RNA sequence: AAUCCAUGACCAAAGAAUCGUCACAAAUCGAAGCUUACAAAAUGGAGUAAAAUUUUGUUUACUCAGUAAUAUGCUUUGGGUUGAAAGUCUCCCACCAAUUCGUAUGCGGAAAACGUAAUGAGAUUUAAAAAUAAUUGUUUAAAUCAACUCAUUAAGGAGGAUGCCCUUGGGUAUUCUGCUUCUUGACCUGGUACCUCUAUUGCAGGGUACUGGUGUUUUCUUCGGUACUGGAUUCCGUUUGUAUGGAAUCUAAACCAUAGUUAUGACGAUUGCUCUUUCCCGUGCUGGAUCGAGUAACCCAAUGGAGCUUACUAUUCUUGGUCCAUGGAUU
């Protein structure tokens, strides 16, 4: 079917009988004629893809399109209504037919997975003004039409168009008469004066000789929810030029596409992406550094004391008496040390105790000063020798999941969930996730299902029964307030350990300088 | 929502038989009470303490709001509630509240002597204490005694319609509301508008900027008015029922 | 057997989607009467008549609920209207361990009845 | 830095103070024995004149004086009794008090001064009073019927 | 001359955070949001119980989506918001293989009457500041330092010399020779040669290739081309050609801020910071606990962003460093 997808893509290394594989990240593949693959990517790991990949190019063809393949990314549900006005046909064909009538649908969730027109498009700028399409059979559009779609494509001048584009001898003459500005307007002048002395025609008719075919590349994805067409390098100008023409088209930038993507229920690969080598490497690098200078910047009596804030933990420690993990990055270091001392401290004893070369832990104070000491040895040299946290997406289907002192050897997966606040409360980047105890079970409910004045109005104004240390099972890296809801969502990834050990999904959150927790409900995602 | 609990009903003995022009004039001022916007209404009937209570159950309310009000709760959509309050002077003709506790929903005091404060203080099964705003206090309102009937539950009352009654008393009214905002430190204070004609009744914004501007914050005025009129209300409702 | 179900066709010009609101089965009742009222208000602005209120399947009660509300209360003309809704169901259909998601696809059409509520002022 | 201004709007509300004639019992049926009409002696500088008389007798010198800075009546109309006073941030609850503390007119008795809504713009007075006038007109219609 | 202590002068950074409450099927000092309509119960759903009917079929009485929705409620934030909202400062917010600053010019930058780096000099006796465009109460300097202004240094690769760790060798900094970085373009006048239109020619106008010249380019401040960017509906032609084009009627909107039009209110409670008052372990500890005060000043948005300058911090909150400034002590 060569429908575009978007998975989890990684860095294979066999040399001979031997295979490690390591998350990589993101990527776009997509196949024509079953032997033109493209694969398209972030150019900070796509140059370590195109560097594994010419390392193994004894029976296979390279090729770079850094410079000379484009793309740009529409969102909306009137997207395509300003797409089908700039674009325009060189003769006819049934992409075209059938993107004609695609452009009235309004609906993109409507439209199935497979929708891939490509044709030749005249050049943009040979039009004046952006007409739009004929919109006279609006009202009979029926769903027979998109069950037809499905059946009825036009896969020899898709491939055509594709491999004109892939080759790049038709690349190259497809700048064979690149016209002027000024050579348009002389031609639209010399329109004035044509043989029909009776209509205005300000537009410019093509024509077969002296006329450049640009061929166009139209894709929907389904995960990310937009239509991402490509053309050629200096091709695209014009086309943008008449695309933000439209006036209800706004460019959107990266912080606009992370706020969009962080809207339905999406990730990054830099920013949230906290499992990868270079997405985690560089977020925990610039984020901590980028605020301990914005910290230390302040002066003393000027910027929140992450070191002196009381009730935070019941029954407090005098190992921190502050922030339990980092002040300024959520840290997962800290996490799967801590999670690996308690569950070294389980495995020794049914109990737990709180108070009382490297010791034989018996006491989870132990294990926090094992966490400061090896961040002070850390502070001097680089961090994560091998890893933190990995995803285990599949591997509790491979085969099980399965759970001598080290305390930083193994690392523990997390499952990527999106944990939503069902009362007052609001959340921030770098939170912190807790598990609810059980003794203080029915509360929590009480409060979820509902506690009123005898006014009638909620009750939020109780004491909280604040829970202890050892309850760390995620860190929220994307929280903001959603506004598609009306509430605050948090984007954390949480352990599948303590996902199996609650009988319930309800999970607590809370900042990095409040000392609130608030009630919520996480949710799977699947990617 | 709104609560009143200080509505008086024009009769003082239980001889006295009520008269036709009173119920009318009870009905303006609910009316109006409703108009400037009420939801909660509870008419209080005063009572000596020197007179003698019947032998009944069935006659210790003479107002029975099922058949006087009852019409008047489902067409303009409000409740009454049953309140009366103890003219109290000194230890005798007396020693009973297990039978007045049962008919009525809200029991009140009034002391008027030194005796009468400390009797209201020691074993008087009360919810709201009420001085007679109108005239002096009896001799000073300390923190000794209000604290202690504070902590148990008992508030204080601060009865807003005295003062619109002439000009004279107004100071005195002044006088002992602020002698007992400064006793009872701003923790247990409801107020009630004892009116009973229809010119003497305000809304909220005007009684918040009164109480506001006579030693109570604005915190206070709301949470104390609002949850604790709803909080004795419950109360009442689950000691009459259960 | 996994089947998965898209939203159906809406083909608004750019004025009926504005005066329209579509009441999902999860859309609260308060915040409804809020919207209503501001379509209400922002009609004869933007040029129309009456404001559409489409529900289909569970939130067709509390959509004529929203009808009859508005019926009575602001005594405003109403005018309800049964259509069929055509909703277009993928599933995947039998004929190697693969992901339940990624499997061959089958279109089927599904019938639904849908109550259009208009409101005039 | 910046004159905050805020206005206050009241109402004046006549209570049916008639024993001999019995009432009926309903919403709009005293919504209108209530907002009947306001009198003919009804003026702007014989309300300002009569608030300032009260204040002066309530607070005291400096109480008045304080308020009386920028104590004026922008808009008011005798049809509908609903005038809109200004005032400063920091005295607005003394003008509330005195408002309550309203007794009567000079020559006309047994009349009600109601603050509905205070704010400091004006343009969300105007849009709280066309509310209210138009929640008015509801409980009408339905009564009518 | 070295170190320490106290004062004063000058440069640079920042503008503490958390919780709860406020009547009206609507409210508040305000604001936003809870709308890609379905519980696969529409391929004319799945079954149970009774009567009658020679089974079907028909009439009554029920179960199933249960993680179920819960009626003006509910969640969020609101004056420095990128530390100055202040200020008669500058600029971007349509393009233009080019009469359109076609500007490879120290670096960064789209631009900036923009930031910074190395060297030399300067003070109404000067390139220019005073005692014949913006801003600032004082408004650069004029022993030395510090600050302002102006005048030079084009990007990358290769060879030699010097200095440092190091003495196979390699790395960094400076300086000299020198190559690579190539869109047949200041503007304008005259002559010659070729082609097209005005429907024969000499001639009239435009384009291109070449040569010659300062040629009154003294309007020393904008003077080039193209572009219907709100919404609704109707008519007509089409496999003879273009797979889409032609034209018509009516209205007025384009209304948009994780503050938005001068609104950002009222108090209560908790944590943190400065100095002083005392105690303790082990001198000391971003140590703990009381007894207190302070949390300031400059000033406030009206479309958005960047640069610069100017106001701020004396018991009227603070922090870091420097000083060929003085004061005391030791060597
Ligand atoms: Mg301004």
């Amino acid at each position: 079917g060569q429908v575009l997808f978007q998975g989890l893509i990684y860095s294979f290394n066999e040399e001979n009988g031997e295979d490690s594989t390591k998350p990589l990240g993101p990527c776009d593949v997509f196949w024509v004629q079953k032997d033109t693959a493209i694969i398209r990517l972030h150019p900070s790991i796509y140059t370590q893809v195109f560097n594994i990949l010419l390392q193994h190019k004894e029976k296979l063809t390279v090729q770079d399109c850094r410079y000379s393949l484009a793309s740009v990314t529409l969102k909306g549900a009137k997207a395509l209504e300003s797409l089908a006005s700039c674009l325009r046909s060189t003769e006819y064909s049934k992409s075209f037919e059938q993107f004609k009538m695609v452009s009235m649908i309004t609906d993109h969730n409507a439209l199935p997975q497979r929708c891939t027109f490509a044709f030749e498009a005249i050049d943009p700028r040979h039009l004046a003004a952006p007409k739009k399409l004929n919109d006279s059979q609006r009202k009979t559009v029926n769903s027979d039409d998109i069950l037809s779609l499905h059946e009825n494509y036009p896969q020899d001048e898709i491939n055509a168009v594709f491999n004109e584009l892939c080759d790049p001898e038709s690349r190259t003459q497809s700048y064979n008469n690149q016209n002027t500005l000024k050579e348009i307007s002389a031609r639209r002048y010399k329109l004035l004066t044509a043989t029909p002395n009776s209509i205005n025609k300000t537009t410019v008719p093509f024509k077969e000789s002296d006329d450049p075919s640009i061929p166009l590349v139209i894709i929907r994805r389904l995960k990310t929810r937009d239509w991402i067409v490509v053309l050629p390098w200096f091709w695209l100008l014009p086309l943008w030029h008449l695309l933000n023409r439209i006036p209800r088209m706004y460019h959107i930038g990266l912080r606009q596409f992370q706020q969009i993507q962080y809207e339905n229920k999406q990730l990054y690969f830099p920013d949230d992406y906290p499992f990868t080598q270079l997405g985690y490497i560089e977020n925990s690098f610039y984020k901590k550094e980028a605020s301990k200078t914005k910290w230390d910047r302040k002066p003393m009596g000027k910027r929140i004391n992450f070191e002196k804030i009381k009730d935070i933990h019941n029954t407090k420690l005098p190992a921190y008496s502050g922030e339990i993990g980092d002040f300024f990055s959520s840290d997962w270091r800290f996490l799967q040390i801590l999670r690996n001392g308690i569950d070294y401290l389980q495995r020794n004893d049914k109990t737990l105790e709180l108070m009382d070369g490297v010791r034989d832990i018996n006491c989870v104070n132990d294990v926090l000063e094992f966490c400061k000491d090896y961040e002070a040895k850390t502070k001097a040299m680089s961090l994560s020798i091998e890893e933190n946290i990995p995803v285990a997406l599949c591997k509790n289907r491979k085969c099980q999941f399965r759970t001598s002192f080290s305390l930083t050897f193994f690392p523990r997966c997390i499952i990527a969930v999106s944990c939503t606040l069902l009362e007052r409360g609001h959340p921030k980047d770098n939170a912190r996730i807790y598990q609810v105890p059980e003794k203080d079970l029915e509360h929590w409910l009480q409060l979820a299902k509902g506690v009123y004045r005898p006014n009638g109005r909620k009750d939020h104004d109780l004491k909280i029964p604040l829970p202890e240390v050892h309850d760390l099972i995620g860190f929220i890296t994307s929280g903001t307030y959603h506004l598609n809801c009306g509430n605050g969502m948090g984007i954390g990834f949480i352990d599948h350990h303590a996902a199996i050990r609650q009988p319930t999904r309800y999970v607590l959150i809370r900042n990095v300088g409040t000392n609130t927790y608030r009630l919520g409900e996480w949710s799977k995602i699947s990617v | 929502m709104l609560v009143d609990l200080n509505v008086p009903w024009p009769q003082n003995s239980y001889a006295d038989k009520v008269t036709s022009q009173a119920v009318n004039n009870l009905i303006k001022t609910l009316s109006t009470l409703h108009m400037l916007g009420y939801t909660h209404i509870a008419i209080n009937f005063t009572v000596n303490h020197s007179e003698k209570f019947p032998n009944d159950v069935k006659l210790l309310n003479p107002i029975d709001i099922k058949r006087r009000f009852g019409e008047l709760m489902d067409r303009t959509g409000l409740k009454l509630y049953s309140r009366i309050t103890l003219i109290i002077d000194d230890p005798s003709k007396g020693q009973s509240l297990s039978k007045i506790s049962q008919a009525f929903d809200i029991v009140a005091a009034l002391p008027i002597s030194e005796k009468g404060l400390t009797l209201s203080t020691t074993n008087l099964d009360i919810d709201l204490l009420t001085f007679q705003y109108g005239s002096r206090l009896p001799t000073f309102l300390k923190h000794k005694s209000i604290c202690s009937c504070v902590n148990r539950g008992v508030k204080l009352e601060i009865v807003y319609g005295y003062a619109l009654r002439d000009v004279q008393a107004r100071r005195q009214f002044v006088s002992n509301v602020r002698s007992v905002i400064r006793s009872s430190r701003s923790r247990g204070i409801v107020i009630g508008s004892g009116a009973m004609s229809p010119l003497e009744c305000r809304n909220i914004l005007g009684v918040t900027s009164l109480i506001k501007n006579l030693g109570l914050p604005s915190d206070r005025c709301s949470k104390a008015m609002g949850d604790l009129a709803s909080l004795v209300l419950l109360n009442g409702r689950l000691r009459n029922k259960s | 057997k996994r089947v998965t179900k898209h939203p159906s066709l809406k083909t608004l010009t750019h004025k009926q989607i504005h005066t329209t609101i579509f009441v999902k089965s999860t859309t609260p009742y308060v915040s409804a009467l809020k919207r209503i009222n501001k379509f209400l208000d922002s009609v004869h602005k933007q040029g129309s008549s009456y404001v559409a209120v489409l529900g289909m399947g569970k939130a067709v009660e509390k959509t004529l609920a929203l009808g009859c509300h508005f019926q009575d209360q602001k005594n405003k003309k109403i005018e309800v209207y049964t259509k069929t809704i055509e909703v277009l169901d993928e599933v995947i259909t039998e004929g190697s361990d693969v992901e339940d998601d990624d499997k061959e696809t089958q279109l089927k059409k599904r019938a639904v009845s849908g109550v259009e509520l208009r409101i005039y002022v | 830095v910046r004159l905050k201004s805020r206005y206050i709007l009241f109402e004046i509300i006549f209570p049916p103070t008639d024993t001999n004639v019995e009432e009926s019992v309903s919403k709009a049926d005293i919504l209108l024995s209530h907002h009947r009409a306001s009198p003919a002696d009804v003026s702007i500088k014989s309300i300002l004149q009569e608030i300032r008389r009260s204040l002066s007798l309530n607070l005291g010198d400096y109480g008045s004086a304080k308020c009386n800075s920028l104590l004026q009546l922008k808009y008011f109309s005798n049809k509908t009794s609903t005038g809109i006073i200004r005032c400063h941030r920091e005295d607005c609850d003394l003008v509330i008090m005195a408002l309550m503390l309203m007794s009567k007119i000079g020559d006309v008795d047994g009349l009600i001064v109601n603050p509905v809504k205070v704010s400091g713009t004006i343009k969300k007075i105007e849009q709280f009073a066309m509310r209210r006038n138009s929640k008015i007109l509801n409980i009408i219609k339905c009564s009518q019927s």
